[PDB]
């Protein structure tokens, strides 16, 4: 609109300045009330030298910050099957990162690591075949290990083995919206004034993953970890970062606190 | 160097390799009236 | 950065003689839905001056125990003039805002207010928020946890959102122009509040002994560049 | 068959790898990218925004009050107002700021910092304070005389409510570590210095006025600031999967 | 500056010379006091023939000398986890090589070899999944096998299996300095006159590696060896090579000696 | 390779009539920090002739039990003239050197001194070096393990560093010009010593019976092409 | 899928391999390469610098004294001063030199050697010595007469303190082994010869002068020297991970 | 022969293939006054 | 042998994958495509009825 955004690949140089004794130029004087950040520059506050600065800005780009796998789910089968709802609020690290943007669009790379464990949770050197089926909302969800739904004629399935490298697939930007929302000041449905339906973007829920072992294990079970990596990231409206602990997987509910950093004896002692 | 696509959908593509930054003015100075550094802000 | 201003919208004109420039969120003024972003196929309604004018809400007193107050948009005007009528009768709404927060004291008083507009500001300090706090109406609601911004973040970092300050020694008003923000071309004006406008005191109201102690805070808002789709009978959340 | 020889690395899952992989929905067509205000391309755009410093981190200070630096009419001269380490990534007043949260997501930093101060006393309250940046070598200065021998700014209260103190990048190396963890890495090697505030003259008020007023403290990165080597933010943790 | 450095790919030829009976040319006369190395050449000390010498100089280049993997760490897990501080003073071979240069810049190739061993240190034919996480200074270090930090949403992690080929990644030149220092006549911090803070370049310490087994082993443990290979080597100021044994992993402390080579009976007996 | 010389820096002039050429470490004379290497953004101070002149340190006696002596740079001059003042008042320092070692005997004496300048010469023959040996001041310190160079290497291979010899039958002095060396554009002059200057006797002092036996060794050093950044109050290690 | 056939070698970890591998920090940007004096590109630059030979390796010699060759006024003629094998990579006087440390990092060598000697007697002390290089075939020469039949230099003491004896590359093969280990490989096949020093005339001194003086021994590689096949230096070892 | 880069960062590249040596003069003869081989060093 | 490095995903059977695979009857020649009324190309043609 009014304010333009130029593009750059290196931070700004420093150019030599000299002294100043004047009444026309007062760069140090500011007014925070305006809503603007100070615009006093290095060169104006002190006498500087020339510095050709080539320090890059690549590792702070959206793509460099978000572009790496992170844990989003971990579970074990119970009867050779397990149904997980695709939502990233279980594990806080990747969650706290995504919530730094208000809206964002991105593709994802899912990596699935599986291994067999016995009843005492001790890993076994056992190669077994496993199936991961994506069941969109409205599709019939498998009740158990051998239900008919695993024929998977339309639902996408991936079949690999605990002895093969981890499985991995890419996923497109799937929301019905034009971007995923990581903050939503509204309700899930019309005619509902209940706190249980507040702050959830239903279009952010695209289904569930149902995992099973193609054949039954005798006394052991499948231990699964799902990693997710954002790719081709586009984001809008940066947010105030999370400063208190997460409590609930599905909401941002928190416990108030009176300080963020630890106290010190005196404000005059560094 | 090589950047060629094997798969059909763009979601299969590797990470974007255009990692730059842009002017933060829309965030650091979203005001209507220009307030030059050499001037006093409130006049 | 002049210190005076006049804002004229429709049949309403506002003035201030102690302003501190004017903020335009994200550097973008309000714009209409483009043909390549639109999805709802029906011809929209555009009320014009009937809904795009200044509406003044009931004043709040800057008391000694005052923590702040917030209004949700478009909730706060969901029942005022023809703007509110249009909001109820249509399934879909889109629009920007022009906000003017007012608070004058004297040169014998001191205090500082943060005037911030936050996109998608969730009131999530309770497990099951009460409708009276998420959608407080024209009277708005009071802050209970200003330090954690009612959403588990640091009040100090709320400056990452469009804002101004009302520092009594410097200005008696704050002015903000906000564009429409959403991950959708349009949305329902009754089920979703896009912006929240908060006035939080960061430096307490103080004054020379005997000075006037009754200091109000008045908020005046104007819809701007609005459009509605999906006409039917009136409906509220 | 084309002769191949697989190498070490094969089968490994490096979380920062970058290969092309088959899409689960090959023919899927995403919704359009619509016009939304406020797009961000790099997080350096965000750390350049000023955010409030929790400078009054003392027992007696709770909540909002931890953002207020206290001033008051003196009856002595040259006194000290506040002191703090300028290091943006260590524990303390700066860890809950925008600059800090992001500096703490990385292992190395470089650049000049913007320290802006805004006075909030009454229009009739005047004063002059000196703010100084002391480069590495010893401990924070002990008196105004020692402080003014470094980089400083003398601030005069008036219509322009605020003043900026640029803590310029003065370092032996191109980058510094974001932590000063010493017991292992001996990273105190990187300490960037101190910032102290002192009364230049005094805060003077008319009869019956408040004799104490508040200063708010803002901080941001300058245009030559950059971060390197992403790492997990230390303040975000959990004891087990969330219910 | 004053002395230029020409580049060559073969050692110098020998050209035919003849006898000399003169008072103008005395190439054999030198003066070691100047600080210069003799410059008397073959052709000047004896009557030589022509020899087109094509012997190359490639295997003595910095890249050919340093460019090969070498052991830098070896350890076993204790409770399914182990934290190693990235420093190359544990094993002396690669250490003694790096200390031949004062300053140097180089990328590195890390190869990780892992296998399972029982309590008596006898290798087992057991394929288990393991995770290697790089934790930079200031990041929270995992206390044990299943702490939350292994979600690894920002920290780089590599997950492979003891049955898969060894794992391997490349690492850039990461110091805050403009080169790594292998000799440092200074202190780690200001205001410290203590011998414990002398001779350590803190910017040479970039963190630690934390290893774990994704699931618990029953009675056995992970045995790990980390190899490191310098690549794209750049070096300055060659140093006097190490002539006494290393004692400490973190410092160059040594025990004085009165001779380097063994003695012989007489200086006149070869 | 003439045997005479005159060295004039600032207000100080040095001469010798029995030199053995002049060494320039690594073939590089002292140079200022270039704009592409620099990182500290403040305008530097450049003392000029006030700090770039010859400073003579207290003499050392070549005794019978003499093993050698060393001085660390800039430590040895950290408290002399305006050079030392500038070193203390600034966080950062950069600079080169011109070194002139002196030792005359007679044509009836014999002995040989190695005069070497070593970059980053660590005094690590003790588990916890004493500050008095790592930073011995203007008086310098005595060698305890000259054969292992105090750092676990062979004295004989110290010739890989810039050096000259003072062989009494040939010369009465050694002259070295050293450039700044570091993995940094600049550094602290109080926390890090870039060069060490050692005078070690490899052939013992001997003479015809009755000849003068009191033979001193004097060291004279000059900062050259220096620059400082990060001004504040004075500070020492 | 493209048809492939993996071959022997697959999965192996050869420490000298040279493949391209994914970087852990794909987008990382290193600090600048600044101007630093003394850059080295090849280690041949280093073995060309003269370093002292520990020639006096006898019981009676400790420390610094092992670098001194002893001369003294004779009362007999044609006597021997010293002897040594010129082989740069075997145990003995040359193993602690620069030439030696590096020759010991490789398995084969080739080239002429620079043997420079510096006299350290008083200015009034004179003398003439003959230094000879005896090529392979028998044992070190037994007298001056046998020695002078080989490559030699007659050195006259004077203002120019030193003299160089070039031991030219005279070999049957283009390269020699760096060790003469015999019991297994029978590498004594490669012995390069001897270097002996003898009095040409005598060391003469004025009345009351020291009757013994010292010669220092320097060694370096000539410009036609090169090494092949890197191997671990035998002098660097340990009994277990360092504490 | 083939030398083509697959990965993004230069740290992934294989070893440098430019293995030469240079004149050792900065180390073997770092003196100001030239001392020709045919001449006497000290004059 | 050409140096290769296999990656995560190897060996997996994704039901929506799309690779070229050897034919069981390499030289087989199918019957001709004859003229048949009512061809459909997309199922959107059907939901419009
Ligand atoms: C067959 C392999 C499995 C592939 C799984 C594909 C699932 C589709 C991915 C949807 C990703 C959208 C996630 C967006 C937002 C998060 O859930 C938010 N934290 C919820 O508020
Ligand atoms: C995820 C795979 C693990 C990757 C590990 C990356 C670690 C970063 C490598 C740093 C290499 C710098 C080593 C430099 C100097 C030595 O430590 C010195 N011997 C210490 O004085
Ligand atoms: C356990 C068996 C693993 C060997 C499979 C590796 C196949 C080679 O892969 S290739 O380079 O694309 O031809
Ligand atoms: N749909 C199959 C079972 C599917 C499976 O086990 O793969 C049935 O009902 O027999
Ligand atoms: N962060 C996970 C454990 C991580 C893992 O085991 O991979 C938790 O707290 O449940
Ligand atoms: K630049
Ligand atoms: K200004
Ligand atoms: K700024
Ligand atoms: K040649
Ligand atoms: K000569
Ligand atoms: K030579």
């Amino acid at each position: 609109q009014v304010i333009k955004s130029a593009v750059r690949s290196t931070v700004e140089n420093t150019v030599q300045s000299t002294h100043s004794i004047t009444t026309e130029a007062t760069p140090a004087l500011q007014a925070a009330e305006t809503g603007a950040t100070s615009n006093a520059s290095d060169e104006s506050m002190i006498e500087t030298r020339n510095v050709v600065n080539t320090h890059g800005v690549a590792e702070t780009s959206l793509e460099a910050f978000y572009g790496r796998a992170g844990l989003v789910a971990m579970f074990s089968t119970d009867g050779g099957i397990y149904r997980w709802y695709i939502n990233f609020g279980e594990y806080v690290q990747l969650r706290a990162k995504l919530e730094l943007l208000t809206y964002a669009r991105f593709d994802m790379e899912f990596t699935i690591v599986a291994q067999v464990v016995n009843a005492q949770s001790k890993v076994q050197d056992f190669n077994v075949d496993y199936q991961v089926m994506f069941v969109p909302p409205g599709a019939s969800v498998p009740e158990n290990q051998d239900s008919y739904q695993w024929q998977s004629s339309c639902n996408p399935s991936v079949i690999s083995n605990t002895g093969l490298p981890p499985a991995r697939v890419s996923v497109p930007f799937m929301s019905s919206a034009n971007a995923y929302s990581f903050s939503y000041d509204g309700y899930t449905q019309f005619g509902d004034a209940s706190g249980s339906s507040y702050g959830i973007v239903p279009s952010n829920y695209l289904g569930m993953l149902v995992v099973r072992t193609c054949e039954d294990l005798d006394g052991t079970r499948l231990r699964v970890r799902v990693y997710a990596k954002p790719k081709h990231v586009k984001g809008w409206i940066p947010r105030s970062p999370r400063m208190t602990p997460y409590k609930s997987r599905y909401t941002g509910v928190y416990t108030d606190t009176t300080k963020f950093c630890a106290n010190r004896a005196r404000i005059t002692t560094a | 160097y090589t950047n060629i696509n094997y798969y059909e959908n763009a979601a299969s593509n590797s990470l974007n390799k255009q990692d730059f930054t842009q002017d933060p003015e829309k965030f650091t100075r979203p005001v209507v009236d220009v307030m030059k550094e050499a001037a006093v802000p409130l006049k | 950065s002049d210190r005076v201003a006049q804002l004229t919208l429709g049949n309403s004109t506002i003035t201030t003689q102690e302003a501190a420039n004017i903020v335009v969120g994200y550097g973008r003024w309000p714009t209409s839905l483009r043909d390549t972003d639109a999805t709802a196929v029906d011809k929209p309604t555009q009320p014009g001056v009937s809904a795009e004018r200044f509406y003044t809400l009931p004043s709040v007193q800057w008391t000694n125990s005052f923590k702040g107050h917030y209004w949700k948009l478009p909730d706060a005007l969901s029942e005022l003039g023809l703007f509110g009528q249009n909001l109820q009768f249509h399934y879909l709404y889109r629009g920007g805002w022009v906000i003017h927060v007012q608070c004058n004291a004297t040169k014998f008083h001191q205090g500082t207010l943060l005037v911030v507009a936050t996109p998608e500001h969730k009131i999530q300090s309770a497990e099951s928020p009460a409708f009276a706090r998420t959608n407080p109406g024209e009277q708005g609601a009071a802050y209970q946890f200003p330090f954690t911004f009612e959403d588990g973040t640091a009040l100090g970092n709320a400056l990452i959102y469009p804002h101004q300050w009302v520092n009594l020694r410097t200005n008696n008003s704050a002015t903000l122009v906000l564009p429409y923000v959403n991950a959708l071309p349009m949305d329902s004006g009754i089920r979703h509040n896009n912006w929240t406008l908060s006035v939080i005191p960061i430096v307490p109201l103080e004054y020379a002994a005997g000075a006037t102690t009754y200091v109000p805070i008045t908020v005046t808002i104007a819809p701007m560049c609005t459009e509605y789709n999906g006409l039917r009978a009136a409906v509220t959340q | 068959g084309i002769p191949t020889l697989y190498t070490p690395g094969s089968g490994q899952f490096l979380t920062t790898d970058d290969f092309q992989t088959p899409c689960m929905l090959p023919k899927f067509q995403p919704t359009p990218v619509i016009d939304i205000p406020g797009e961000v391309k790099n997080f350096l755009e965000v750390v350049q925004v000023e955010s409030l410093v929790e400078i009054n981190n003392v027992e007696s200070a709770e909540g909002v009050a931890r953002y207020r630096i206290p001033l008051n009419v003196q009856d002595a001269m040259d006194g000290q107002i506040m002191a703090l380490r300028v290091d943006p990534g260590i524990d303390g007043p700066m860890q809950s700021t925008l600059l800090g949260v992001f500096t703490r997501y990385y292992a190395q930093w470089s650049g000049s910092l913007d320290f802006t101060f805004m006075f909030c006393g009454t229009f009739m309250t005047t004063g002059k304070v000196i703010i100084a940046y002391t480069p590495p070598g010893g401990d924070q200065p002990t008196n105004r005389r020692q402080a003014m021998l470094g980089t400083h700014v003398v601030w005069d209260f008036g219509l322009q409510s605020s003043i900026t103190l640029v803590v310029p990048w003065i370092s032996s190396g191109h980058f510094r570590g974001t932590t000063l963890e010493n017991t292992i890495y001996k990273y105190r090697y990187y300490e960037a210095g101190y910032i102290t505030m002192w009364y230049q003259t005094n805060m003077v008020v008319p009869p019956n006025f408040p004799t104490t007023a508040s200063i708010l403290m803002f901080v941001a990165a300058q245009p030559n600031f950059s971060l390197r080597i992403l790492k997990d933010r230390p303040d975000i943790s959990q004891e087990g999967a969330l219910q």
